[PDB]
């Protein structure tokens, strides 16, 4: 399972 | 921006026995960037029925890819693999030696 | 006795040709089991192993939207890094990401990972403590300050310690016949007069393989990198110019040392 | 912090209103919400660096955008009675799933069939009881704003030109004076409790201020009675021993 | 789609009580779960943000849990204070948009050590009565006469003396209206001071 994350650089 | 030269390995899935079905593999690894052209050659001509694995990379961030084709090895047919990358002054053609 | 789950992501910008190419794969140990390619007609997370096909539709709908959101974010980051490094919008650039967790025999966390790479060089990486970052340049320090202000590591740490090892224990129990059982290699020695001796090892899982009168010739030995056979097994050989070969593996009962039988 | 203008907005059906929002300085993302009684707090739209990123159940008559200075605008056209709600604006540093949003005070919109029933409030101040002063050693003043519509009122107390909040409690919601009629006007009551000795002081000025949000200066009015414009109706009382 | 439900709808409790505010969501693929407090005029204020892979968060007297497998969340409020009186909103973030819950309107009643309930006629077509200084458990009920308006209880805080007081206002533009019978419809305490000349 993948991680639910939205982390722009 | 780094540029790494691909490590080409053309080989078979199972030991080559003339007559029995097999898979011809051309494993390209250790290259950067990812854009690369890999054609499997059958007596010089290009093989159109060619599959390849999904793009992945190793700990040193170098990409690796596995092209494969179901073929029937024979003593008459001679195979090769044309790999073309930005680090190559000329496209490299590696021959499939049965014992290498 | 140890196990791992990993996800690899690659975003390559294609200036003038459309959106960047996003390819992501997932591995349990050395076994591929999920993939996603943006250059599909209807891009969706797809199975690449028998034991993952048991998952319901809410698993695939969620994994697909995680990949679609990851490609969306990488598209923004490719444009953002052009501002950081003052690069032209006409050049192709690559963004590689890798995260995962390692577990032992008990299923407890051993080490968590989350690291970036921009054009083949390290960008930002989550340290072993899962609470600090290591930036490779001043551009990644911009990202680090944003990721520290947004508390990004606190979610990644919660995932690596929690969902990651919990997903891993699930995959090990479902595909135990193919994941929790190793396969030893088939070995033989060939001769090629120039003369050279090639020590072969074929059809083994996992890929971890290690190839006169009890001494090692580590400098006159040509060791080709381990290559995948195609049927989820691997191959590797070693050559010496002329004398005995050394072979170890997980599936092997004891380390065999082979010699060239004429 | 996030600022929203205007604070209140009284309008009629078919009209159009423009809601504005200044996000926190440095925040790149803005959000718009609508809070009603039947639907609750509903997400409408999100912008990030000027580009639309997310969309709730926003209507076609609702138009929004984010300007280069990162401030936002929300247009509600062809207004209906069902559009009467509180419209909030939030802002975040970016689009991080690990970070939170920062909301503004909100803009309350009231849509009426016609503005013929808008009325300003009549406010009054009732002086403390002599029995309470002698019994509890403290004095309570009570303010009554009555006969206003809609319930767009904000009551404040001013002891000698300074807004007081200690000892001040105001009704959280106005009450209907005729809960049998539909367009019923509203009433509201607040309390200011001072000391018994503090009320006996004659040099103390007590003033109940009720800011009423009615029509604007630019609004039309054909009725013969005075225009129920956005006005402040105040009632005052002074200390007495 | 995503349906967020909150239990309970309202909550009027005495100060110092430990509170349990629940939240339920149907879609578990969430980026985070937040607990907001909304105050009239100020807006929403995020109290806790539970990350996607976190099972609980803590901030002072606030302690919230998260269980995505069941779609549950519980905000624990230890030693509730009057300043905690607000609408507590359960917020969730999904792939597409954000969803909010109905909310829990909280009212934390301050304790009145020694009450002194009484009814008073205030000076000055309106005339006002004031039921004040009663305990926090006295229910101020509505009137049986629609010509008599009675507001709900309302707590003022005199900061300079740490003196909190309950008060309810009644008025009527009708003759024969008296304050001795103004709050006749409520369960008023027997020790209610009724001044009469
Ligand atoms: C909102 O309306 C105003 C006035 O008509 C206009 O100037 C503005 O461009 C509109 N904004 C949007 C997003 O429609
Ligand atoms: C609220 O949640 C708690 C903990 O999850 C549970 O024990 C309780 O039954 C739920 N319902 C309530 C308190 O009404
Ligand atoms: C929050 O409450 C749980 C039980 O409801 C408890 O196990 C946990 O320790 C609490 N968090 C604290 C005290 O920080
Ligand atoms: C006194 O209280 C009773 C409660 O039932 C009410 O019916 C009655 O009208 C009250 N007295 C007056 C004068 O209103």
């Amino acid at each position: 399972g993948q991680v639910m994350v939205v982390a722009p650089r | 921006m780094i540029q790494r030269t691909p490590k080409i390995q053309v080989y078979s899935r199972h030991p080559a026995e003339n007559g029995k079905s097999n898979f011809l593999n051309c494993y390209v690894s250790g290259f950067h960037p990812s854009d690369i052209e890999v054609d499997l050659l059958k007596n010089g001509e290009r093989i159109e029925k060619v599959e390849h694995s999904d793009l992945s990379f190793s700990k040193d961030w170098s990409f690796y890819l596995l092209y494969y084709t179901e073929f029937t090895p024979t003593e008459k047919d001679e195979y090769a693999c044309r790999v073309n990358h930005v680090t190559l002054s000329q496209p490299k053609i590696v021959k499939w030696d049965r014992d290498m | 006795g140890s196990h791992s789950m990993r996800y690899f992501h690659t975003s390559v910008s294609r200036p003038g040709r459309g959106e960047p190419r996003f390819i992501t794969v997932g591995y349990v140990d050395d076994t591929l089991f999920v993939r996603f390619d943006s250059d599909a007609a209807s891009p969706r997370e797809e199975p690449r192993a028998p034991w993952i096909e048991q998952e319901g539709p809410e698993y695939w709908d969620r994994e697909t939207q995680i990949s679609k959101a990851k490609a969306q974010t990488d598209r923004e980051d490719l444009r953002t890094l052009l501002r950081y490094y003052n690069q032209s919008e006409a050049g192709s650039h690559t963004l590689q990401n890798m995260y995962g967790c390692d577990v032992g025999p008990d299923g407890r966390l051993l080490r968590g990972y989350h690291q970036d790479a921009y054009d083949g060089k390290d960008y930002i990486a989550l340290n072993e403590d899962l609470s600090s970052w290591t930036a490779a340049d001043t551009a990644a320090q911009i990202t680090q300050r944003k990721w520290e202000a947004a508390r990004v590591a606190e979610q990644l740490r919660a995932y690596l310690e929690g969902e990651c090892v919990e997903w891993l224990r699930r995959y090990l129990e479902n595909g135990k016949e193919t994941l929790q059982r190793a396969d030893p290699p088939k070995t033989h020695v060939t001769h090629h007069p120039i003369a050279t001796l090639r020590c072969w090892a074929l059809g083994f899982y996992p890929a971890e393989i290690t190839l006169r009168d009890g001494e090692d010739q580590t400098q006159d030995t040509e060791l080709v990198e381990t290559r995948p056979a195609g049927d989820r097994t691997f191959q590797k050989w070693a050559a010496v110019v002329v004398y005995t070969c050394h072979v170890q593996h997980e599936g092997l009962p004891k380390p065999l040392t082979l010699r060239w039988e004429p | 912090g996030v600022t929203q203008t205007p604070k209140h907005l009284i309008t009629a059906t078919g009209q159009r209103v423009t809601l504005r929002c200044s996000p926190r300085s440095g925040d790149l993302s803005v959000y718009w919400y609508q809070q009603s009684l039947d639907q609750g707090l509903q997400f409408l739209i999100q912008y990030y660096n000027g580009e639309e990123r997310a969309k709730g159940n926003i209507l076609e008559r609702f138009s929004a955008q984010q300007f280069p200075d990162l401030h936002s605008e929300l247009n509600l056209s062809s207004l209906e009675l069902g559009d009467s709600a509180l419209y909030f604006c939030a802002s975040s540093v970016a689009t991080y799933s690990t970070d939170t949003q920062y909301f503004g005070p909100g803009t309350r919109l009231t849509v009426l069939e016609d503005l013929k029933n808008v009325f300003p409030p009549e406010v009054a101040v009732f002086e403390p009881s002599e029995a309470e002063i002698s019994h509890t050693q403290k004095a309570t003043l009570v303010c009554l704003a009555t006969g206003f519509f809609p319930d767009h009122v904000e009551l404040s107390w001013w002891v000698n030109g300074k807004e007081v909040h200690s000892g001040v409690c105001t009704d959280p919601q106005p009450l209907k004076e005729q809960p049998a009629l539909n367009d019923s006007r509203y009433a509201l009551s607040s309390r200011l409790r001072v000391s018994a000795t503090f009320w006996q002081n004659p040099r103390n000025h007590f003033r109940c201020q009720v800011q009423f949000y009615g029509l604007s200066e630019n609004d039309e009015w054909t009725q013969d009675r005075a225009k129920p414009v956005t006005q402040i109706v105040s009632a005052e009382a002074w200390g007495r021993a | 789609k995503q349906e967020v439900t909150q239990i309970p709808a309202a909550l009027s409790v005495p100060e110092g009580e430990n509170l349990v505010l629940n939240c339920s969501f149907t879609d578990s693929a969430i980026y985070n779960l937040q607990w907001f407090r909304q105050d009239p005029g100020k807006g929403l204020t995020s109290l806790l943000l539970i990350q996607s892979s976190q099972r609980e968060q803590t901030s002072g007297r606030l302690n919230a849990s998260l269980d995505k497998s069941s779609g549950r969340s519980t905000l624990y409020i230890a030693a509730s204070q009057p300043g905690d009186s607000a609408t507590y909103l359960c917020a969730v973030s999904n792939f597409n948009k954000f969803y909010f819950g109905s909310g829990t309107k909280l009212n934390v009643k301050p304790n009145i050590q020694n009450p002194d309930p009484a009814v008073y006629q205030l000076r000055d077509d309106k005339s006002v009565c004031l039921f004040t200084d009663f305990d926090s458990q006295t229910n101020v009920s509505q009137s049986k006469d629609s010509d008599v308006y009675i507001t709900d209880k309302c707590v003022l805080d005199m900061r300079s003396m740490d003196f909190k007081s309950n008060s309810a206002v009644a008025w009527s533009n009708k003759s024969d209206f008296a304050c001795a019978n103004a709050f006749n419809n409520s369960i008023i305490p027997e020790d209610t001071f009724f001044p009469s000349p």
